[PDB]
């Protein structure tokens, strides 16, 4: 609070840094205008990190395996490569489904080639193959299987795309060859664009000449929303209320064949911007299909949404679309007058990935609260062109925040609240500080939609105002 | 909906009807979904030994894997000493996912950074990586030591690590005198354990190799501990404990006990406690050295062998009531203390406790996963205590550790329906436990989807989870417990019995039709 | 109707010097030409270009931030007869990875379009040892479809040509690319013309072209040029004519059939290696 | 006082015949020597052990499933002169990654005590196309302290031995690795000899010595022989005894100054 004071804050934060790395990271740290338009003008993004400074970030087979491709639940997806990359990320994220797993379903299970030295040094192409014929063998049900490149596949050059074309062909099987090899990019991002793009060349033009699905003017699809605790079923609830019809959700509790039947769909409905926007622009440059971003998080941007996408069809989803409201307003309503007293005036830092961080501030508006700090891990420069107009003015920006920065940040903002991840969140406890985590909801949730917002606003109360953090200093002391 | 006094969070939310109703419209609607009956019968095949015979003959693929890679145990090993960061040269994706792993199992800050070689690194090296990222990390988090592991990227590569870390000092990025000990810890040779054996090797060396002439063999009078990769906080612990009780001097290498435990007062500890460099330097001249868990020490035990001249004590890990025996009368021997009365009566209480619950025990049937030393000290205790091991599991498990468990296995009569299972995964130790259904499973979280998929097939095939080992993430501060010595044993065998216990409470809690059994005393 | 070719061959055999000096002749003959190097140490283009250089695909990824800041115009040039040249590049020697380098320089390469289709022939240079998949790039499907080896007379060219045919038969076989032919670069050996069509025919294909031992090309390359630009009318010039003239019209596109050490040593001693 | 020595230089150059003539040598004058190839085509003990198959580290890892199941007297041979050798191995070409091949089988090597046993000298074989960390896994601390390059009068093989000395720079400023001179492998050129002794002062080395081109070289490979067992009274035998000896005795290994591609175009122009 208070722009010079800020621009003194991230100076002296600085000053830790050798010469080459205090150059880069000025670059990243930025005073919020929510007049700036251009955002290239206050802040660098989606660059390279700083070696040795503790960088949040993941690698890009992260993005692809463990965002867009792992969620889809009748594939099998390969970890290929040795056995680390596919055991940490085995059921890290909760990107939820229906299924009977390791008969129809498969999310959760840790499929890997399990490289050994003579791999490497001989190549695992012959492996591969071997491996795509146990998975038959093993797991009938099976509709399609994806090959998630690891660091060493990348640099061996194994020709993962002529073992997909003919043990496809062998087997009559959709089998996906995805580069997403960890050192690609320098971040999670690249991994989204990768596997957006594998989804593309491999799966959804399957059925261009099949006009066998019948498809209404009320068909959509969800892009981009990956189900976290369900997030994406408490979303496509409100559209199907509406009278919408929501043929695919990319990816969460996705399967392949919802992905192949979205080039029939009358709009795509775009909640993660950042993953997704590649398919999408796609979707409308090949099928003519529009996109629109939509937001779901708390009852003013939901309702801002609702009725944002039912003026895109007629008078009668408009209807429907007041009448959902209608239906909901109660609800909400008693959410806000029981949580907001408990909430209101506190003030909260963020720190996500490439969407939450701009995306979660109007629910926490919602309950009367303030969002003085955000940022992203791996955001480009058009998030941060949506992101200046939705903070306040003089509220600190971070980009690629270092382990040290954001800790010191924390010091002197001091925050009531602190929305991060898993490798942030024990830290934050031990100085005193309420944190809850806006990657996994801390094993709760869903979020998403007016059922949703009910227990985001239950999580921050019972987490802000928990009697534990009156308890950290000791009465002798 | 919601009621507002009663919100629901996933579940039960979406059992109510209206996302019942949803779920089935989209199911039917767009998933084009395998028929129930279909799913039903695949499910059942799964079960049977046609199956299990078609997953044994598995030549390429693995499913459900049981072990980690190399640089998450040499980021354990390196976070054990004072004022240390952990350093994995390579991809940053990596250290992302080794500082979650342990955060979830430990539930506290891991602190480990990387040189995020990209893609032109892969191509011209990681050398410049190296020079600023010793340099910022130095300036940034001011560790006093810096221990450098690699990705498999900078392995495949060749990245030679002790070429860079040295020409960043001769170009005066770090200070010549600041440690900087490596390790190379290829991910495709062996396990997180194998990780752990090279970082503390390559530390041992850093410190003593160069400065072996004036070191004395058994000058300082301490025995030095080497505890291997280890996820329980009570097992450094009791260690300390027993030794102190001895009033043994000695030396734990590697202690991340303090740093894994830090306390919430209102202030971030990124380091805590930890073995010292003095304490590395002056290794050479105690007694002895002992290794905790030998299957996985063996480079450490060549270098301290050859080069300390310790006659390393052939020594099983102490578990369990025989190999705590053994480890303290070597331990007695070594350092001329006898062992003291309160170890001896802790001994017979534990001996206590196996006579009071030997009757729930005797007998029962287990299934079991996890590293080799840990496994072989569980089959081990279990056969002590009259139970039989059936599915005995070590996915980086050896040839030579699977002759010495089977070798203990033969040595009880308790061991003869029991085989030793190396370099396969829990989806064979799903068949297993299927077609030669066990009483209990005991390993990590990973087991619960096994105990998921018995209970579908019938609450009488369920095969109840019981969770130690590593990881638990799936249950809250279990990571405090013991497994080793006198009192891990006691927390074990409380574990199993209570175990048994607990589930012949919930067969019998049927009213008028089980509850005959259902006993108030046990 | 473009045609890709890619060119292997021991280290120093001349692989460089011929496959510039027969694509300056295709150029001169009017075809459209791109010559993509594959080789680490980065001199495929240097006789084109005029100048030794060229910026290489990897150094400018390194110079822009990463591969994806990276523009065609900036590392697609062209020189001689509007041949258009392109180099991977790599690091030094002994530390990195060459391979990787070469997988992302062509991946780039296939993503940015410069496969444009103004194009009559591609051409690759690739590195004499081939050891990882990354030099087999080129001949994955796609990419080349006829591979020219190039050797001589001598016992450790012709070893390395079927060493080189060995790895080819795993691409020729998942993928349509074929062997085209042997060049003869002579190094003025006893009897070495034919000593290198027995060897063709044991593997199946043919010597496609001698080319004579010339220190016209030792004059023309300190003057960093091709013969053909060098001296139009040099009888070394008219050679690289008539084996341009040869790989246009060529149909003789086989799967090779290695043969084994036995079968080599026995070839060179039926043609005299033995005799003093 | 083990020696241990690499050798590199340009694809073709004569490098590991070089090699395996000059260890039949120092066998012959009652040296214990362990030569190590490490190039996947796997030729660099051919000539010495000429008699029974060769198994590679790589190839028997292979079989094994992996490099710990491995046995020392598995993959090392004693053959001429009782010239122990072994061979990294590696894939065929355009497959696999024969660079980790040479890290794999040296640690082997390493953890399997190879380098006890009372050797006076190893020599890594190394292939012409230094393309990654892997090839230079000999000159990396505890492994080679010496490099001998061979090069020739021609322009692509002075150019390899400035391009190799440059790439040596980092390993010896960070370590004991030093230039211990480079091998002139004759190709008749016109006043080579004199040249290379200008190469290699501008380097700051020596040439150690000039080996004529003989044909009986290439006689004794197709027979697969060193020239030393092939021909004992050749003038080109008493040429690697003469080489041999100089190796023995040499004591000196300086930090490479590569020069410019310019100072090496005035090198072959004035000359
Ligand atoms: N002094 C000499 N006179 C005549 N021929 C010689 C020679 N030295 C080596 N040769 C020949 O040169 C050819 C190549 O020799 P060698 O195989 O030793 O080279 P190299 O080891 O540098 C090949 P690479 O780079 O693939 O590793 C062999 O046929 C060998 O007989
Ligand atoms: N036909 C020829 N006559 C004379 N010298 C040649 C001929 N072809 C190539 N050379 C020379 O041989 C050397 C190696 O050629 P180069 O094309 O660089 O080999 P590679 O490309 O196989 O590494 C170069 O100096 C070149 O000038
Ligand atoms: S996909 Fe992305 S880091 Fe858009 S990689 Fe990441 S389940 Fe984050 S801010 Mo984890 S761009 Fe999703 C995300 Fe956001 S895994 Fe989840 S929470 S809305
Ligand atoms: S960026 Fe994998 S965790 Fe690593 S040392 Fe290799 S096995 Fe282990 Fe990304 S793709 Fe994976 S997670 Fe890293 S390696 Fe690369
Ligand atoms: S062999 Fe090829 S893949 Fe392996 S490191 Fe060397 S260059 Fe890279
Ligand atoms: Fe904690
Ligand atoms: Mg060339
Ligand atoms: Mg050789």
């Amino acid at each position: 609070m208070s722009r010079e004071e800020v621009e003194s804050l991230i100076q002296e934060v600085l000053e830790v840094y050798p010469e080459k790395a205090r150059k880069d990271r000025n670059k990243h740290l930025a005073v919020n205008d929510p007049a700036v338009t251009q955002s290239k003008k206050c802040i660098i993004s989606n660059k390279k990190s700083q070696p040795g400074l503790m960088t949040i970030r993941g690698c890009a087979y992260a993005g692809s395996k463990g965002v867009v491709w792992g969620p889809i639940k009748d594939m099998i997806h390969i970890s290929h490569g040795p056995v680390g990359c596919g055991q940490y990320s085995r059921a890290g994220r909760r990107n939820y489904y229906i299924g009977t797993t390791g008969v129809n379903a498969f999310v959760t299970m840790n499929f890997t080639s399990d490289f050994q030295e003579k791999d490497i040094v001989f190549g695992g192409d012959k492996k591969l193959a071997k491996l795509i014929d146990e998975v038959e063998t093993l797991f009938p049900l099976n509709k399609g299987i994806s090959v998630q490149s690891e660091c060493p596949i990348g640099l061996i050059g194994d020709d993962i795309e002529s073992v997909s074309k003919v043990k496809g062909a062998e087997l009559s099987k959709t089998i996906v060859p995805v580069r997403c090899e960890g050192f690609r990019g320098v971040s999670q991002s690249l991994g989204h664009h990768i596997a957006n793009d594998a989804v593309r060349d491999w799966v959804l033009g399957k059925r261009d000449e099949d006009t066998t699905f019948a498809s209404t003017p009320y068909d959509v699809a969800i892009i981009g929303d990956y189900n976290i605790g369900g997030d994406a079923w408490s979303s496509r609830i409100l559209l199907e209320e509406m009278g919408l019809r929501c043929v695919a959700q990319w990816s969460g509790d996705g399967s392949i064949s919802e992905i192949e039947l979205t080039p029939k769909v009358k709009l795509n409905l775009v909640h993660c911007y950042r993953s997704m926007n590649y398919i999408s622009r796609h979707m409308e440059e090949k099928y003519g299909i529009p996109w629109m971003e939509y937001n779901f998080f708390g009852p003013t941007k939901t309702i801002e949404s609702l009725r944002a996408i039912a003026a895109k069809f007629d008078e009668s989803i408009q209807k429907k679309c007041e009448e959902v409201i209608a239906k909901y307003k109660p609800e909400w309503e008693a959410v806000v007058a029981k949580y907001r007293p408990r909430l209101e005036g506190k003030r909260v830092m963020l720190y996500i990935g490439g969407l939450r961080p701009r995306h979660v501030i109007g629910a926490y508006e919602d309950l009367g609260m303030e969002v003085v700090g955000t940022g992203y891990e791996f955001a480009h420069n058009d998030d941060y062109d949506r992101t200046m107009k939705e903070m306040g003015d003089s509220t600190l920006l971070y980009d690629d925040v270092t382990g040290y920065e954001f800790e010191e940040f924390v010091k002197r903002i001091k925050p009531d609240l602190i929305g991060s991840g898993i490798k942030e969140k024990f830290i934050f406890q031990k100085m005193g500080i309420p944190f809850r985590q806006m990657h996994s909801w801390d094993y709760s949730g869903p979020y998403h939609g007016f059922d949703g917002f009910a227990i985001f606003a239950r999580d921050m109360d019972m987490t802000l105002n928990n009697p534990c953090w009156k308890k950290l200093q000791a009465p002798w002391e | 909906s919601q009621q507002v006094d009663k919100i629901k969070a996933s579940y039960p939310l979406f059992l109510d009807q209206d996302y019942k109703d949803m779920l089935a419209k989209k199911r039917d609607g767009f998933e084009e979904k395998y028929p129930q009956d279909k799913i039903d019968e695949v499910f059942q095949w799964t079960t049977t030994k046609e199956y299990q015979e078609l997953n044994f003959q598995r030549e390429a693929l693995t499913v459900n894997p049981a072990k980690a890679c190399q640089p998450l145990g040499a980021v354990l090993c390196a976070l054990g000493f004072e004022k240390t960061m952990p350093y994995v040269h390579g991809s940053q994706g990596c250290v992302a996912y080794f500082r979650s792993y342990f955060n979830r199992h430990f539930r506290e800050p891991v602190s480990c950074v990387s040189d995020s070689m990209t893609e032109d690194a892969a191509v011209f090296g990681g050398q410049q990586n190296m020079k600023d990222g010793l340099q910022n990390c130095k300036a940034t988090y001011k560790p006093d030591m810096i221990a450098v592991s690699t990705t498999c990227m900078a392995e495949v590569i060749g990245d030679d690590l002790n070429a860079f870390i040295n020409n960043s000092k001769k170009e005066g990025f770090i200070p010549d005198e600041f440690p900087v000990p490596f390790a190379h810890t290829p991910s495709f040779v062996g396990s997180h354990v194998t990780g752990w054996d090279n970082m503390f090797e390559g530390i041992a060396r850093y410190f003593t190799l160069k400065s072996m002439d004036d070191k004395v063999v058994g000058s300082n009078k301490k025995i030095n501990i080497v505890p291997g990769f280890e996820t329980y906080l009570g097992n450094f612990r009791v260690i300390k404990r027993m030794l102190s009780e001895m009033g043994v001097g000695y030396s734990l290498l590697s202690d991340p006990e303090e740093v894994l435990d830090t306390p919430a007062d209102g202030q971030f500890r990124m380091y805590a406690g930890g073995t010292t460099q003095e304490e590395m330097k002056d290794a050479p001249n105690a007694l002895n050295t002992v290794l905790l868990q030998p299957w996985h020490l063996e480079k450490t035990k060549k270098f301290v062998e050859g080069t300390w001249k310790h006659e390393v004590p052939k020594l099983n890990i102490p578990m369990g009531l025989d190999w705590t025996d053994e480890f303290l009368m070597k331990v007695s021997e070594i350092s001329g203390q006898p062992i003291p009365a309160s170890l001896t009566k802790e001994r017979g209480r534990l001996v206590d406790m196996m006579t009071d619950s030997h009757t729930w025990l005797h007998g029962k049937r287990f299934a079991l996963w996890g590293d080799p030393d840990f496994v072989m000290g569980l089959v081990k205790f279990l056969l002590e205590l009259g139970c039989e091991p059936v599915h005995i599991l070590c996915h980086n498990g050896n040839k030579r550790w699977k002759k010495a468990v089977d070798a203990i296995l033969a040595a009880s009569p308790y061991g003869k329906n029991a085989t030793v299972y190396i370099g396969k995964d829990l989806w064979h130790l799903r068949s297993l436990v299927f077609t030669d259904k066990p009483d209990f499973m005991i390993g990590n979280s990973y087991g619960k989807f096994i105990q998921r998929d018995t209970l579908h097939k019938g609450k009488e095939f369920e095969v109840p989870l019981i969770r130690i080992g590593f990881p638990i993430f799936d249950r809250h501060h279990l990571h405090r417990s013991t497994t080793l010595g006198y009192e891990g044993a006691m927390q074990i065998l409380t574990t199993l019995v209570n175990s048994i216990l607990e589930r012949l409470d919930e067969e019998t809690r049927g009213m008028q039709a089980t509850d005959y059994n259902h006993d108030l005393v046990r | 109707a473009m045609r890709q070719c890619a060119i292997y061959g021991k280290g120093g055999i001349g692989k460089s010097t011929t496959t510039q000096n027969l694509v300056a002749a295709l150029a001169e003959m009017g075809k459209k030409v791109m010559i993509v190097g594959c080789d680490p140490k980065a001199d495929s283009t240097r006789l084109i270009l005029h100048s030794k250089a060229q910026n290489t695909i990897m150094e400018m990824a390194a110079e822009a931030g990463t591969v994806e800041d990276l523009e065609l115009e900036d590392v697609l040039k062209a020189g001689y007869g509007g041949v258009k040249c392109v180099e991977s590049g790599g690091p030094e020697p002994g530390v990195g990875c060459a391979g990787r380098g070469v997988i992302t320089a062509i991946n780039f390469l296939e993503e940015e379009g410069a496969y444009e289709d103004d194009l009559d022939f591609v051409f690759y240079d690739v590195l004499g040892d081939v050891v990882c998949g990354g030099f087999a790039m080129p001949i994955r499907e796609n990419k080349a479809q006829e591979i020219y080896i190039v050797c001589s007379g001598e016992m450790m060219a012709m070893y390395a040509a079927n060493n080189i045919s060995k790895g080819i038969v795993k691409y020729a076989n998942s993928g349509s690319v074929r062997l085209g032919g042997l060049i003869c670069n002579s190094r003025n050996t006893d009897r070495e013309d034919e000593l290198i069509i027995a060897l063709a025919n044991k593997l199946g294909t043919q010597m496609i072209h001698f080319v004579p031992r010339d220190n016209v090309v030792q004059r023309a390359e300190i003057r960093r040029m091709t013969v053909i630009e060098y001296d139009p009318k040099a009888k070394q010039a008219d050679e690289y004519r008539a084996l341009a003239r040869k790989v246009v019209d060529n149909k003789l596109l086989v799967i090779p059939n290695p043969i084994t050490m036995d079968e080599l040593e026995e070839l060179l001693m039926e043609f005299g290696i033995m005799e003093v």
